[PDB]
């Protein structure tokens, strides 16, 4: 039993089985304690693991919004520094209000920034959205982008129906078969 | 341990033939479980010989055995729904050998997949290949554009176009290529910055004249 | 003249750190306003003057409008204060670490009124560390900070 | 480097002047 | 047994067995507690890696985001130190929201950085993007190229269709088979 | 131990032939198993003699050769798609050579490659190799310009060309060359910028471009 | 044994022996823990390895950035010492991006510095571009150069082709023999 | 203590010949197999004697000799494919030789290489080896001024050339020198930018420079 | 026997070492702990060894760069002490990224210094380059002669090719065997 | 050794700068055909600055002595 990985964390720990098990090899989630998890896998299976280690970028990083470098704990803040972390806040509030409609199982909104309008001599200019979103599959996907636009469409002061994009696609293959030990 | 118990539990999404070189092939659907099923003969629990085959590859794999000793053939797609007898969709208006030398070629392609028993050869017509095309892109009310020329035809999907007609137009061309392939005709969609959705236009004295289909368009300010 | 605001500006505050300007609750900073424009005259000068004023007439012609561009003119003020402090620097850290040297020592000795004997010695030593940095380095900083005609293109356009 | 296969004039913001001089041929 | 690398973290190790192994020779990772990892191969095999090590530039350096030049807790920040952290989180959301897609297993995006227009008054410059990708094989990679575009020609003010170049490209063949140990 | 077991697990990528000269040859697919298989080789773990061709590799060896002995011969590429009886495909339309002194080519060119047992060499045509490859360029609908002269054409695509232009260009030259080689036809891709992009211009017989309101370019005819 | 050199560490050490392996001659990396580590040859070889020192400028200099001449340590940045260390920044990052490309092994990037422009009224200038790279041998490397300049052109505010220069080359031959331990 | 076993693992880059002066000849590809093997010899591991040769070396080598016993003689390349008979390539229209004396030509040049065991010389056509030369510079469509004159040719490529050009031009030339030799034709390839860099003037056998709207300059006639 | 040179540094050590090599005589280097290294020769090789000493001027001096005499410790920076200090981190990284070129063993760049045009009214001059290099021979080198032209050309700012100066040399011959000791 | 030519009063002044000289001196190794070893120099030193002229680079040369490689020896008395 060679390892792999150790110092990860409970999520990061659950996604690198999450991706072993769709590739027919199997792990081993040893707890260590208070230093974190760690994977051990075969030893026929080492070869196979390291090739898709290295595709995927394993370990995942921790998922980035813009309003992690702009604290709010400082004694003077920036209009450019108060826009950015208002507009930071709706785009993660949006994305837990779409996992509630019917259908959508993950999504991910983006908005567009304003910077130099703050500071330049221009009156901010329009905003343009982009959305993408993974459906159970089954679902007539071709009816369900105009339910998203419409409910996107007076969530701004004064947006098109062009600057807003959905590009979205039923879910995968289900994995739902143990992978097999090697006969040794 | 014989082959079909080292495999997953489900027995029926795999399909194992026997071959004729004695080897041992099993017929997987999609890519997904042609991972599942190399890292079986990789690990190393099995004695015998194994090989994989696949519909996007075997397609592949005897076509740059055929571009070497015959070339100028106007096919399409061999299509492996029963993998003892493959059907070889051939081009009735585009070719020119007589049964003689037809037989020549299925007794030689035989010798190229060990696993099947007889290539069964149809000739399929030329313009039921286009017919599809044509009435099933005016079916989703999408604005294109038809290049005719000798030896394959294309078709042109410019314009800006919104993410609904990306996607009806997307999800048609991906149930055509599995039927015909891309040997014949090709799908050409491309995103540029023109509200009019392809079309091109010039102006004088009498009204508009549609102008010769060419590469250039006019950027549009709105 | 910006560059002649900051010198009348750094010699003020000179003035006042060293004392002679507790009359209100200025003589010096006009010496060092007069001294650099004699300077800024010499080594070309007047030909810098006219020279701005004839390309504003190539890009500020009347009967079109042309405005002072404020989003870029709201950092005017800090833009000579941050060249105000910069250069009265090196004087006010010396003269001020003097007076806590000399607090310590009525820490040391307690009636000796320091705050009355803080007002003979900073005159000249307010001078005199300012003596060594005068030649080489006023003078330079002068022409450096000349606002010169290429500048022209950020402070104007035409409306119309 | 031109690529255009028949004879016009493409006219993108002219200004009348511009544009009428150029029919001052035919 | 001569040790090629010693003192790499558990990031590093991953790497450089990952790249031996496409070359047909072993590898075994030795821990050494706080003094990090240890890579041992055998005498035979020494004389392909150390060609190897020097041509890949192996160990890897850590990937290098705009944010670690600006850090937060300086206590005065221009306008011009602000908008490259806000630049370079942007380009890191977005890397994130396209590995969400069908096919997708790495993702690199590039934004055009603008930063002497804002103090002047000229008119702020139009923004460009390029962006790469790489999608499992199989997939006709032709036809995916027109919808990373449109998901991100409306993320931000005003684009157009061509100054964004998205160049990209299929995952190599699979490395599954043990390398083998020289035989004495 | 055998060579066949000395190789990786999966033993149906490399496929070894006896030589003539007293060696084995093994013919692998692309660069990533030659370097596999010359890993085994350098490393020692074997008595005797052996190598590890390529199609690629042996098809500039052999090219060495051909172009010291008998220059001024006209072909396009050998096959190797069976390693016991290549296919040399000799041009048609550009030499003027017999019966006789084609079996002393096919005689010295076995001596050559000692794991081969014969060459059949055919005479392919001149006019097919670029009919398909003039049609094969409008399908993909790009712009050209073809420039014929004596041995050998040309094709040159210039202009701004977009994302999936650059995409299905490399896809067909890439599937083309495999075939036939770059010894006839060669492509030559340049890409420059639009000197009309916000101007207006006449275009036709005296076309012009007006870089600004007040200033006319008149290019080369 | 006749020494060559003593107290290189980890990195300076493996391209000591990836170089004298070229010239047939083999050598021994030996650790000293603290003191770095050290390289011995044999008497008959000492001769020529201190002729591949000298032409070869062996050990090599540690690489430079722009950034190590403006530390963010100090207590006021100018913005010349600003767009010097943001200008850094993205060079770091784009030949980093340059190797998720396929057949890419190494590449380099240099950008055009603006000087003047922050102390002048004076628009800024076009910005230029170089690179190099080196390629896994085999490649149509003729069409390999539409792709980068293709992709190197909108990564800025406004470029063209002439402007951008990408001198490329295939790698060496592959040194996989072992030398050979000279007998005498 | 044999030579063959003192050389690395694979017996396949390096071939020794017999000389007839007591003394092998290991003849090698390139310039880093020559240093692989002199670094054998020069540790003197082989107490008899032995030499490396190459191609660029003795190309080089036997024209010293050449140039003061035969000059005035016109010849391309001297070919090493085959190492025991080598091929001379001599030129048919320049040269007055007759056919007795070009034996002694083939004898007293076998004497100086031992390893050779017969030199066979070959006329080549001399209109022939520009023919390919303009044919191959013609298919990448570059701009070139061929010069016509006794004795050498000379294509002469200026400008400022872009980037696949350049290297698809370096591919071509030392694919060119590898079997013609540089002596008969000669590449110059020359990188400058626009001459007269900025100014207008007016060509042709009556020339001026206009250094300014009202400035003119009057060099030779452009 | 008699010594000749003592305390040197570890480079100046090996400089010595393949200069003598070159003129057939043999020396010899011992080590000596904290006093840097000694370099000894025989008895009637002393007379030759000094006037060999006398013209390659050793020991040699440490190599000078334009940033050593402008530290970054001094609290005060001038502007023309920040156009020094960011050419002279120019002019080593561009010369480091040539040595990845092909076939290059060394080379030196040198770029043209410009501090007073920015304090005047004076525009800015146009800048000049010039290079050194030295090739592997069985090189054509008169064809390697436009491609350092060509990446040093928009490299930078607006040059010309004929600000641009590069002029090269074939390697010298190798010396490989050993001097020989003098017995009598 | 290589010698620049020094500015001092024009940096100050609403005089222009001068132009730029440049002085070179070189030691050879003999047995070098020295007269064609004087324009690569010239060429070098031209475009490593920012605007000098053909004429006004002096290049001095010439080859190093000959070598001294007997000993002296020892006065006997």
């Amino acid at each position: 039993d060679k390892d792999l990985l150790k110092g990860l964390d409970q999520e990061q720990a659950n996604e690198v089985i999450a991706v072993l098990q769709m590739h027919n090899i199997e792990a081993n989630k040893i707890d260590s304690g208070k230093l974190g998890y760690s994977i051990t896998v075969a030893e026929p299976d080492f070869t196979a693991a390291v090739y898709w280690i290295k595709t995927y970028q394993l370990p995942p990083r921790p998922r980035v919004e813009i309003a992690q470098m702009f604290p709010a704990d400082s004694l003077v803040s920036s209009p450019r520094a108060e826009k950015a972390r208002l507009y930071s806040a709706i785009e993660q509030r949006l994305e837990q209000s779409l996992q509630t409609m019917e259908g959508v199982l993950s999504a991910r909104v983006h908005i567009s920034y304003d910077i130099d309008a703050g500071e330049n001599g221009r009156p901010p200019k329009p905003v343009h959205l982009s959305a993408l979103a993974v459906y159970e599959r089954g679902s007539p996907l071709a009816h369900q982008i105009s339910d998203i636009k419409r409910f996107l469409k007076n969530s701004f002061a004064d947006v098109d129906y062009d600057n807003i994009s959905v590009v979205l696609s039923e879910r995968s293959d289900a994995q739902l078969q143990a992978p097999g030990t090697p006969v040794k | 341990a014989e082959l079909d118990s080292l495999l997953g539990q489900e027995k029926e999404r795999f399909q194992v033939l026997p071959g004729r070189d004695k080897m041992l092939y099993v017929a997987a659907q999609n890519e997904r479980d042609t991972l599942w099923a190399r890292q079986v003969l990789a690990r190393g629990d099995y004695d015998k010989n194994a090989r994989v085959i696949n519909e996007n590859e075997e397609n592949k794999r005897i076509s740059i055995w055929l571009d070497t000793y015959y070339p100028q053939l106007a096919y399409y797609r061999i299509h492996f729904d029963e993998p003892r007898k493959p059907v070889f969709w051939l081009s009735r208006q585009r070719n020119t050998m007589s049964k003689k030398e037809l037989e020549v070629l299925s007794q030689k392609l035989r010798a190229l997949m060990p696993y099947a028993d007889s290539v069964n050869i149809t000739l399929m017509d030329d313009v039921t290949a286009a017919g599809q095309a044509e009435a099933g892109l005016k079916q989703q009310a999408l604005p294109y554009s038809r290049r005719n020329h000798k030896g394959g035809v294309t078709f042109v999907i410019q314009g800006a176009l919104d993410d609904v007609e990306i996607l009806r137009a997307r999800q048609f061309v991906d149930s055509y290529y599995r039927t015909w392939g891309g040997r014949y005709v090709q799908f050409a969609i491309e995103l540029k910055d023109d509200w009019l959705k392809g079309r091109s236009f010039q102006y004088g004295a009498e009204g508009y004249i549609k102008m010769s289909p060419g590469h250039w368009y006019f950027p549009s300010p709105l | 003249s910006w560059p002649f605001w900051v010198m009348h500006a750094l010699g003020c505050i000179i003035d006042n750190q060293r004392g002679a300007t507790l009359s209100s609750s200025s003589e010096m900073a006009n010496f060092l306003n007069m001294f650099a424009a004699v300077v800024y005259l010499q080594n070309g000068g007047l030909v810098t003057m006219v020279d701005v004023l004839n390309k504003s007439y190539q890009l500020c012609d009347p009967m079109n409008e042309c405005t002072p561009s404020l989003p870029p003119l709201l950092t005017f003020i800090n833009q000579v204060a941050q060249n105000a402090l910069v250069l009265a620097s090196p004087v006010v850290l010396v003269l001020l670490l003097s007076e806590v040297f000399l607090g310590l020592l009525s820490r040391f000795a307690p009636q000796m009124n320091a705050f009355a004997i803080s007002l003979t010695v900073k005159s000249g030593i307010a001078v005199l560390i300012m003596l060594l940095y005068f030649s080489p380095v006023l003078p330079d900083n002068v022409l450096r900070l000349s606002f010169q005609a290429t500048g022209l293109s950020s402070w104007f356009y035409e409306r119309g | 480097k031109i690529p255009v296969t028949g004879s016009g004039f493409v006219a993108k913001d002219d200004s009348l002047r511009t544009f009428f001089d150029a029919m001052a041929l035919q």
